[PDB]
């Protein structure tokens, strides 16, 4: 609900960049299951996530 | 994704042939505009040919645009240890009578030095005096010729990349994709050439922003542990000691050694000390985490968040709040390129199945269409309002488009073509509006943001007032009658209520 969640299997996220329709986060705080959320309500309708 | 921004500059500019037997193309040279586009979006250059119906498109695609800077020189600076060594001889005759240089003699190596070595690398051939005497070495009261040979070595072999710019110009990223079906990606910078592939030469245009506090900064990286640091660095090979800007080489690949031919020193960069017979050398050279402003990965010095942006050919980054720029628009530029057309497009004819998404706003309002043709792309949307364009596969699909609507009901009727053959379409739907977002705690900008559409900023009474009274050409006064009486029966009792609390607050204090 609040934004998207990357998961990570191999290793620790050292540093890691997503991109959305007409937005852009980055975050890492160095665990597993980390969450980046760009804005409330920014991502409404159909889009695509590239990380 | 959808497309929008057609240009069509140079239609009808082709002076080919018969076309290898049955429908060829030679050669098209023109020049157009492509203006500023939101990142993440599409813009489709459609080509026209007064034989052919339909020609394929140039669709350029744009991720991020960063804060980067140019590159003013190139160079490495490898870590340096001290190493140092002497040996003890006597006179024992003429070549030592007085002084040790007569006039000039520099080349203190007295075939026994070990600097003839290739890990050896810089150093100077010095010398010095001594003492005579029993425990001196000697057996007669004589200056003893003593030399001495300091260098320096690398026994980890860290090696650093530095780059000074002092430019830090915008920028952004293209994936283009040629209309033969090639897909390669580049890094245009602001007037820069972009390594110009097969005449393409579609440039980026900035505004020339101004920034806080950026005067002396670099983009100093590292090759083994991948670290970053934003401090202020040297600039060529003309440097003064005092800060970075140590001992310098050639390349990366000649770095590993500090030998000369390529290795750069001025003077002074390694002291000597002697009492007796010693010659022992102290270290000077700092490392890098000693001189000030010396910042790290995570960076937030002013307005700017320069962060690591995982990209190739550069890996500083940085974006501000929303800045809503002034124009971003490109210029694309052609020379030579072959492209294939059918001319052989049949009848073909689609239809509109849903509809939705925001009103004037970012992402606009979605719209998908049903086609069906034997041919594999050759189709060319054309309506008011807005221009879309795309392409189709071989057979019946279905393919997701966006254009821009400037009403709440759209109630229309689009003109759709595909090649030769045209038909008549129709959008029916509901849309909504959605403004720009806000701030929360936590995010934090990555590339940067192009615009957010704020000009009505008004409430229009046409499509306020739906949901209160009802739908119907002669619904409506009915429900405004219901509405009317309902508000008239409620301001009643609350009036009712209110004398009611005044008669009780009035009476029995
Ligand atoms: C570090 O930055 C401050 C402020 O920009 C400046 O006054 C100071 O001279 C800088 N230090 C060096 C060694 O350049
Ligand atoms: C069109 O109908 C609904 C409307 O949103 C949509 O969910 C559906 O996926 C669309 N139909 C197809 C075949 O995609
Ligand atoms: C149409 O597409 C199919 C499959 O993608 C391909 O085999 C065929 O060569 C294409 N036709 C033309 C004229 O490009």
């Amino acid at each position: 609900n609040g934004g998207v969640r990357l998961i990570t299997l191999t290793s620790e996220l050292k540093s890691a960049t997503v991109c959305a329709s007409h937005f852009c986060s980055s975050a890492t705080s160095g665990k597993k299951s980390t969450e980046i959320q760009f804005h409330s309500g920014s991502l409404v309708g159909r889009t695509a996530i590239h990380v | 994704e959808s497309c929008d921004e057609m240009v069509h500059a140079d239609s009808k500019l082709v002076s080919c042939r018969q076309g290898s037997g049955n429908m060829k193309e030679c050669v098209t040279t023109g020049r157009a505009l492509l203006p500023a586009v939101n990142p993440g979006q599409e813009a489709c250059l459609h080509f026209t040919a007064p034989g052919s119906p339909d020609s394929k498109c140039l669709k350029i695609k744009v991720k991020r645009i960063n804060l980067k800077c140019k590159k003013s020189s190139s160079y490495f600076v490898p870590d340096a240890r001290s190493r140092c060594t002497s040996v003890r001889r006597c006179r024992w005759a003429g070549d030592c009578q007085s002084g040790c240089p007569p006039h000039s003699t520099s080349n203190s190596f007295s075939d026994d030095w070990a600097g003839k070595m290739d890990r050896a690398g810089l150093g100077f051939s010095g010398c010095s005096d001594g003492c005579g005497g029993a425990a001196c070495g000697c057996f007669n009261a004589a200056p003893s010729c003593i030399f001495w040979r300091k260098w320096v070595e690398n026994p980890h072999g860290i090696i650093w990349k530095v780059s000074p710019c002092a430019a830090w110009v915008p920028s952004a990223v293209i994936e283009l994709t040629m209309p033969s079906g090639e897909v390669r990606t580049f890094h245009p910078m602001s007037g820069i050439p972009t390594q110009v592939f097969k005449g393409v030469s579609v440039t980026y245009l900035g505004s020339d922003m101004e920034v806080s506090g950026l005067t002396d900064l670099c983009e100093i990286e590292e090759l083994k542990s991948k670290k970053l640091a934003l401090a202020p660095c040297n600039q060529a090979g003309m440097g003064v000691v005092g800060k970075v800007g140590e001992i310098q080489c050639s390349s990366e690949e000649s770095a590993r050694t500090i030998k000369k031919d390529g290795c750069i020193w001025n003077a002074d960069l390694v002291g000597i000390e002697l009492r007796v017979d010693d010659a022992v050398c102290y270290s000077k050279i700092t490392s890098v985490e000693a001189v000030a402003n010396y910042s790290a990965i995570p960076t937030t010095i002013g307005g700017l968040r320069f962060e690591r942006s995982h990209d190739s050919l550069g890996k500083i980054s940085g974006s501000p709040l929303d800045i809503t720029a002034i124009r971003g628009s490109f210029s694309v530029n052609y020379r030579g390129l072959r492209l294939s057309l059918s001319e052989i497009t049949a009848t073909c004819t689609g239809e509109v199945t849903n509809v939705s998404g925001c009103y004037s706003c970012m992402t606009g309002a979605k719209v998908s269409i049903k086609l069906h043709s034997s041919k594999n792309s050759t189709a060319h949307v054309r309506c008011k309002g807005d221009e879309t364009a795309f392409s189709v596969l071989e057979g019946v699909h279905s393919y997701t488009v966006s254009l821009s609507f400037d009403h709440a009901v759209v109630d229309e009727q689009c003109q759709l073509n595909c090649g030769g053959h045209e038909s008549q379409v129709t959008l029916k739907g509901n849309l909504i509006f959605l403004d720009v977002p806000k701030f929360v705690d936590g995010s934090y900008m990555q590339t940067y943001h192009s615009s957010v559409p704020t000009g009505a900023n008004i409430p229009s009474p046409t499509d306020w007032l739906n949901a209160l009274f009802g739908n119907g050409l002669s619904r409506w006064i009915l429900g405004v009658i219901g509405v009317l009486l309902g508000g008239l029966a409620l301001f009643f009792l609350i009036m009712s209520l209110f004398k009611l609390g005044t008669k009780q607050v009035f009476r029995s204090r």
